[PDB]
Protein backbone atom coordinates (compact mmCIF):
# COMPACT_ATOMS: atom_id res chain seq x y z
CA UNK A 1 0.00 0.00 0.00
CA UNK A 2 2.69 2.52 1.04
CA UNK A 3 4.61 4.02 -2.13
CA UNK A 4 8.19 4.64 -1.66
CA UNK A 5 8.77 7.07 -4.48
CA UNK A 6 5.56 8.98 -3.38
CA UNK A 7 6.88 9.00 0.16
CA UNK A 8 10.47 10.11 -0.82
CA UNK A 9 9.35 12.88 -2.96
CA UNK A 10 7.61 13.75 0.38
CA UNK A 11 10.74 13.75 2.75
CA UNK A 12 14.03 14.31 -0.04
CA UNK A 13 12.22 16.94 -2.78
CA UNK A 14 14.75 18.10 -4.66
CA UNK A 15 17.43 17.86 -1.91
CA UNK A 16 20.87 16.05 -3.29
CA UNK A 17 23.22 14.44 -1.19
CA UNK A 18 26.75 12.71 -0.49
CA UNK A 19 26.53 8.87 -1.77
CA UNK A 20 30.25 8.76 0.16
CA UNK A 21 29.39 9.10 3.78
CA UNK A 22 26.10 9.42 6.07
CA UNK A 23 25.47 7.88 9.18
CA UNK A 24 23.10 8.20 11.51
CA UNK A 25 24.91 7.88 14.77
CA UNK A 26 26.38 11.50 14.52
CA UNK A 27 23.06 12.88 13.93
CA UNK A 28 20.89 11.59 16.96
CA UNK A 29 19.35 8.42 14.97
CA UNK A 30 21.07 5.29 16.72
CA UNK A 31 19.99 4.69 20.02
CA UNK A 32 21.99 2.07 22.03
CA UNK A 33 23.26 -1.13 21.15
CA UNK A 34 21.42 -3.89 22.76
CA UNK A 35 21.79 -7.59 23.21
CA UNK A 36 19.00 -10.59 22.07
CA UNK A 37 21.30 -13.40 23.70
CA UNK A 38 20.76 -17.38 22.97
CA UNK A 39 17.47 -16.55 21.44
CA UNK A 40 16.01 -16.22 17.89
CA UNK A 41 14.66 -12.36 18.40
CA UNK A 42 16.70 -10.29 16.15
CA UNK A 43 13.83 -9.82 13.94
CA UNK A 44 12.27 -8.15 16.87
CA UNK A 45 15.82 -5.98 17.53
CA UNK A 46 16.16 -5.07 14.24
CA UNK A 47 12.51 -3.77 14.12
CA UNK A 48 12.04 -1.92 17.63
CA UNK A 49 15.23 -0.42 17.11
CA UNK A 50 13.95 1.44 13.44
CA UNK A 51 11.07 2.58 15.69
CA UNK A 52 13.25 3.63 18.63
CA UNK A 53 15.30 5.90 15.82
CA UNK A 54 12.42 7.34 14.18
CA UNK A 55 11.67 8.48 17.67
CA UNK A 56 15.16 10.33 18.55
CA UNK A 57 14.69 11.67 14.38
CA UNK A 58 11.50 12.72 14.62
CA UNK A 59 10.10 13.80 17.79
CA UNK A 60 13.94 14.17 19.63
CA UNK A 61 12.87 11.56 22.19
CA UNK A 62 15.08 9.14 23.48
CA UNK A 63 12.88 5.83 24.19
CA UNK A 64 14.05 2.26 24.83
CA UNK A 65 10.98 -0.07 23.92
CA UNK A 66 10.38 -3.55 24.57
CA UNK A 67 11.68 -6.71 22.20
CA UNK A 68 10.19 -8.76 24.64
CA UNK A 69 6.18 -7.45 24.20
CA UNK A 70 7.11 -8.17 20.32
CA UNK A 71 8.58 -11.72 21.52
CA UNK A 72 5.43 -12.60 23.73
CA UNK A 73 2.39 -10.97 21.80
CA UNK A 74 3.41 -11.17 18.09
CA UNK A 75 1.53 -13.86 17.05
CA UNK A 76 2.55 -13.51 12.98
CA UNK A 77 6.08 -14.12 14.39
CA UNK A 78 7.65 -17.53 16.59
CA UNK A 79 9.20 -15.70 19.51
CA UNK A 80 12.84 -17.29 20.13
CA UNK A 81 12.30 -19.68 17.33
CA UNK A 82 12.08 -16.43 14.56
CA UNK A 83 9.89 -14.12 12.71
CA UNK A 84 9.85 -11.77 9.36
CA UNK A 85 10.35 -7.88 9.88
CA UNK A 86 7.24 -6.75 7.74
CA UNK A 87 5.55 -8.72 10.07
CA UNK A 88 6.86 -7.54 13.43
CA UNK A 89 5.48 -3.79 12.10
CA UNK A 90 2.07 -5.60 11.35
CA UNK A 91 1.66 -6.71 14.88
CA UNK A 92 2.95 -3.31 16.37
CA UNK A 93 -0.01 -1.48 14.37
CA UNK A 94 -2.32 -4.25 15.71
CA UNK A 95 -1.15 -4.45 19.70
CA UNK A 96 -1.04 -0.36 19.51
CA UNK A 97 2.50 0.20 20.21
CA UNK A 98 4.70 -1.07 22.10
CA UNK A 99 5.93 -0.60 26.01
CA UNK A 100 8.94 0.75 27.09
CA UNK A 101 11.51 -1.70 27.97
CA UNK A 102 11.61 -0.33 31.96
CA UNK A 103 8.34 -1.10 32.08
CA UNK A 104 8.50 -5.01 30.13
CA UNK A 105 11.96 -6.40 30.58
CA UNK A 106 14.06 -8.55 28.25
CA UNK A 107 14.73 -12.16 29.45
CA UNK A 108 15.31 -14.02 26.32
CA UNK A 109 14.38 -17.52 26.02
CA UNK A 110 13.22 -17.58 29.68
CA UNK A 111 9.19 -18.68 29.64
CA UNK A 112 6.91 -15.61 29.61
CA UNK A 113 3.23 -14.53 28.71
CA UNK A 114 2.02 -11.79 26.76
CA UNK A 115 0.45 -8.38 28.41
CA UNK A 116 -0.32 -5.74 26.54
CA UNK A 117 -0.98 -3.43 29.36
CA UNK A 118 2.41 -3.11 31.32
CA UNK A 119 2.94 0.36 30.62
CA UNK A 120 0.52 4.36 31.23
CA UNK A 121 1.62 4.98 27.25
CA UNK A 122 2.90 2.40 24.56
CA UNK A 123 5.01 3.81 21.62
CA UNK A 124 3.14 3.02 18.28
CA UNK A 125 3.73 3.66 14.35
CA UNK A 126 1.53 4.59 11.58
CA UNK A 127 2.68 2.43 8.98
CA UNK A 128 6.17 0.98 7.20
CA UNK A 129 7.58 1.06 4.04
CA UNK A 130 9.17 -1.34 2.00
CA UNK A 131 12.51 -0.17 0.27
CA UNK A 132 13.63 -1.12 -2.82
CA UNK A 133 17.09 -2.45 -2.87
CA UNK A 134 18.54 -0.01 -5.07
CA UNK A 135 17.61 2.82 -2.49
CA UNK A 136 19.36 2.14 0.32
CA UNK A 137 21.40 5.10 0.66
CA UNK A 138 18.34 7.65 -0.34
CA UNK A 139 16.27 5.43 2.18
CA UNK A 140 18.84 6.28 4.86
CA UNK A 141 19.80 9.63 3.84
CA UNK A 142 16.32 11.02 4.11
CA UNK A 143 13.85 8.58 5.91
CA UNK A 144 16.17 6.88 8.66
CA UNK A 145 17.82 3.42 9.58
CA UNK A 146 16.43 1.03 7.99
CA UNK A 147 15.35 -2.99 9.04
CA UNK A 148 17.15 -5.16 7.00
CA UNK A 149 18.35 -8.77 6.47
CA UNK A 150 20.97 -9.98 5.99
CA UNK A 151 22.63 -13.85 4.93
CA UNK A 152 25.26 -14.40 8.09
CA UNK A 153 28.05 -16.89 8.73
CA UNK A 154 30.00 -18.11 11.69
CA UNK A 155 32.39 -15.67 9.98
CA UNK A 156 30.27 -12.08 11.77
CA UNK A 157 30.73 -14.30 15.21
CA UNK A 158 34.61 -13.61 14.47
CA UNK A 159 33.91 -9.93 13.09
CA UNK A 160 36.47 -7.51 15.17
CA UNK A 161 36.83 -4.37 13.26
CA UNK A 162 37.34 -2.92 9.70
CA UNK A 163 35.34 -3.98 6.49
CA UNK A 164 33.62 -7.53 6.75
CA UNK A 165 36.14 -10.11 5.03
CA UNK A 166 34.30 -12.67 5.61
CA UNK A 167 32.01 -15.94 4.13
CA UNK A 168 27.89 -15.22 3.34
CA UNK A 169 25.43 -17.52 4.98
CA UNK A 170 23.52 -20.07 2.51
CA UNK A 171 20.49 -17.90 3.14
CA UNK A 172 19.19 -14.88 4.92
CA UNK A 173 18.80 -15.47 8.28
CA UNK A 174 19.34 -12.17 10.72
CA UNK A 175 18.01 -8.69 10.56
CA UNK A 176 19.71 -6.39 11.56
CA UNK A 177 19.46 -2.29 10.96
CA UNK A 178 20.92 -0.28 8.22
CA UNK A 179 22.24 2.79 10.03
CA UNK A 180 24.76 4.55 7.71
CA UNK A 181 26.95 4.23 5.31
CA UNK A 182 30.58 5.76 4.72
CA UNK A 183 33.79 5.87 2.94
CA UNK A 184 37.46 5.42 3.78
CA UNK A 185 40.42 6.20 1.56
CA UNK A 186 43.29 3.24 2.18
CA UNK A 187 46.43 3.72 -0.37
CA UNK A 188 46.83 0.34 -2.65
CA UNK A 189 50.65 -0.11 -1.78
CA UNK A 190 51.22 -1.17 -5.39
CA UNK A 191 49.78 2.19 -7.29
CA UNK A 192 50.96 4.26 -4.15
CA UNK A 193 47.74 6.21 -4.61
CA UNK A 194 44.43 6.58 -2.12
CA UNK A 195 41.96 4.35 -3.04
CA UNK A 196 37.77 5.17 -1.73
CA UNK A 197 36.37 2.15 0.10
CA UNK A 198 32.96 2.35 0.77
CA UNK A 199 30.84 0.62 3.28
CA UNK A 200 27.52 0.13 5.04
CA UNK A 201 27.51 0.46 8.71
CA UNK A 202 25.01 -1.98 10.30
CA UNK A 203 23.94 -2.21 14.17
CA UNK A 204 23.77 -5.57 15.03
CA UNK A 205 22.29 -7.23 18.43
CA UNK A 206 24.93 -9.01 19.66
CA UNK A 207 26.14 -7.17 22.63
CA UNK A 208 28.29 -3.75 22.64
CA UNK A 209 31.88 -6.45 23.16
CA UNK A 210 30.62 -7.45 19.60
CA UNK A 211 32.53 -6.11 16.75
CA UNK A 212 32.88 -2.73 16.79
CA UNK A 213 31.30 -1.39 20.06
CA UNK A 214 28.00 -3.93 18.46
CA UNK A 215 28.50 -2.36 14.94
CA UNK A 216 30.05 -3.70 11.67
CA UNK A 217 30.86 -2.51 7.99
CA UNK A 218 29.99 -3.93 5.33
CA UNK A 219 31.34 -3.45 2.09
CA UNK A 220 29.57 -1.89 -0.44
CA UNK A 221 30.38 1.19 -3.60
CA UNK A 222 29.19 4.55 -4.17
CA UNK A 223 25.71 4.17 -5.53
CA UNK A 224 25.33 1.61 -2.78
CA UNK A 225 23.64 -0.98 -5.03
CA UNK A 226 26.46 -3.59 -3.88
CA UNK A 227 24.78 -5.43 -1.38
CA UNK A 228 26.92 -8.15 0.04
CA UNK A 229 25.30 -11.45 1.76
CA UNK A 230 21.90 -10.03 0.72
CA UNK A 231 21.63 -7.60 2.82
CA UNK A 232 18.51 -5.00 2.61
CA UNK A 233 17.19 -8.16 0.34
CA UNK A 234 13.92 -7.29 3.08
CA UNK A 235 14.56 -3.69 3.81
CA UNK A 236 11.39 -1.99 5.75
CA UNK A 237 11.48 1.52 7.58
CA UNK A 238 8.85 2.62 10.38
CA UNK A 239 6.66 5.73 10.13
CA UNK A 240 5.68 7.37 12.88
CA UNK A 241 3.94 10.38 11.77
CA UNK B 1 23.96 -41.62 15.53
CA UNK B 2 24.11 -39.15 17.88
CA UNK B 3 22.30 -36.11 19.40
CA UNK B 4 21.56 -34.21 22.47
CA UNK B 5 20.05 -37.36 23.75
CA UNK B 6 23.35 -38.49 24.56
CA UNK B 7 24.45 -36.35 26.76
CA UNK B 8 26.65 -37.86 28.80
CA UNK B 9 26.88 -41.72 27.04
CA UNK B 10 29.50 -43.84 26.44
CA UNK B 11 29.42 -45.50 22.80
CA UNK B 12 31.36 -48.16 21.92
CA UNK B 13 32.68 -47.56 18.02
CA UNK B 14 35.31 -49.03 16.27
CA UNK B 15 38.72 -47.20 15.31
CA UNK B 16 38.14 -45.65 12.13
CA UNK B 17 34.40 -45.56 12.48
CA UNK B 18 32.84 -42.42 11.67
CA UNK B 19 30.40 -40.74 14.46
CA UNK B 20 27.54 -38.01 13.52
CA UNK B 21 27.05 -36.00 15.89
CA UNK B 22 23.89 -33.58 15.10
CA UNK B 23 23.19 -30.56 17.34
CA UNK B 24 20.41 -27.81 17.25
CA UNK B 25 22.52 -24.42 16.79
CA UNK B 26 21.44 -20.86 15.98
CA UNK B 27 24.53 -18.73 14.11
CA UNK B 28 21.80 -15.62 13.76
CA UNK B 29 22.73 -15.18 17.94
CA UNK B 30 26.59 -15.59 17.91
CA UNK B 31 26.56 -18.61 19.15
CA UNK B 32 27.59 -21.78 18.28
CA UNK B 33 29.30 -25.32 19.50
CA UNK B 34 33.01 -25.51 20.15
CA UNK B 35 35.71 -27.58 21.84
CA UNK B 36 37.87 -25.46 24.45
CA UNK B 37 39.46 -22.30 22.87
CA UNK B 38 36.66 -21.97 20.48
CA UNK B 39 37.72 -24.07 17.82
CA UNK B 40 35.67 -26.52 15.82
CA UNK B 41 39.08 -28.62 15.34
CA UNK B 42 40.07 -31.89 17.58
CA UNK B 43 41.83 -31.43 21.34
CA UNK B 44 43.94 -34.24 19.68
CA UNK B 45 44.37 -35.30 15.98
CA UNK B 46 46.14 -38.82 17.29
CA UNK B 47 42.70 -39.52 18.57
CA UNK B 48 40.41 -38.83 16.83
CA UNK B 49 39.69 -36.25 13.63
CA UNK B 50 36.56 -34.23 13.64
CA UNK B 51 35.14 -32.44 10.45
CA UNK B 52 32.48 -29.67 10.76
CA UNK B 53 29.17 -28.47 9.01
CA UNK B 54 26.46 -26.58 9.63
CA UNK B 55 23.16 -27.05 8.01
CA UNK B 56 20.58 -24.00 7.95
CA UNK B 57 16.38 -25.18 8.60
CA UNK B 58 13.78 -25.11 5.51
CA UNK B 59 12.06 -22.50 7.43
CA UNK B 60 13.09 -18.79 5.58
CA UNK B 61 12.26 -16.86 9.36
CA UNK B 62 14.78 -14.96 10.51
CA UNK B 63 16.55 -16.66 13.70
CA UNK B 64 15.28 -19.41 12.79
CA UNK B 65 18.45 -21.69 13.91
CA UNK B 66 19.67 -24.79 11.97
CA UNK B 67 22.02 -27.63 12.66
CA UNK B 68 25.76 -28.11 13.57
CA UNK B 69 26.74 -31.89 11.86
CA UNK B 70 30.09 -33.49 13.56
CA UNK B 71 31.74 -36.05 11.92
CA UNK B 72 34.01 -37.59 14.49
CA UNK B 73 36.59 -40.58 13.32
CA UNK B 74 37.86 -42.10 16.41
CA UNK B 75 41.65 -42.67 15.26
CA UNK B 76 43.47 -44.82 18.50
CA UNK B 77 41.76 -47.44 20.79
CA UNK B 78 40.72 -45.53 24.11
CA UNK B 79 37.78 -43.97 25.81
CA UNK B 80 37.77 -40.63 24.09
CA UNK B 81 35.90 -37.23 25.57
CA UNK B 82 34.14 -35.17 22.65
CA UNK B 83 33.31 -32.07 24.67
CA UNK B 84 31.30 -29.09 23.35
CA UNK B 85 30.22 -26.22 24.71
CA UNK B 86 27.35 -23.38 23.19
CA UNK B 87 29.10 -19.69 23.47
CA UNK B 88 29.69 -17.27 21.64
CA UNK B 89 33.76 -17.08 20.43
CA UNK B 90 34.57 -13.47 21.80
CA UNK B 91 32.90 -14.16 25.30
CA UNK B 92 33.91 -17.80 25.84
CA UNK B 93 32.10 -20.46 28.26
CA UNK B 94 30.26 -19.05 31.70
CA UNK B 95 29.53 -21.49 34.57
CA UNK B 96 25.88 -21.57 32.53
CA UNK B 97 26.93 -22.56 29.19
CA UNK B 98 25.15 -25.44 27.73
CA UNK B 99 27.31 -28.37 27.19
CA UNK B 100 27.41 -31.49 25.74
CA UNK B 101 29.96 -34.91 26.19
CA UNK B 102 30.05 -38.01 24.57
CA UNK B 103 32.67 -40.48 25.01
CA UNK B 104 33.86 -43.11 22.42
CA UNK B 105 34.95 -46.25 23.30
CA UNK B 106 37.37 -48.15 21.05
CA UNK B 107 38.63 -51.33 21.61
Amino acid sequence: QMNYEEVIKKYRGEENFDHAAYDWRLHSGVTPVKDQKNCGSCWAFSSIGSVESQYAIRKNKLITLSEQELVDCSFKNYGCNGGLINNAFEDMIELGGICPDGDYPYVSDAPNLCNIDRCTEKYGIKNYLSVPDNKLKEALRFLGPISISVAVSDDFAFYKEGIFDGECGDQLNHAVMLVGFGMKEIVNPLTKKGEKHYYYIIKNSWGQQWGERGFINIETDESGLMRKCGLGTDAFIPLIE
Amino acid sequence: KVTKAHNGATLTVAVGELVEIQLPSNPTTGFAWYFEGGTKESPNESMFTVENKYFPPDSKLLGAGGTEHFHVTVKAAGTHAVNLTYMRPWTGPSHDSERFTVYLKAN
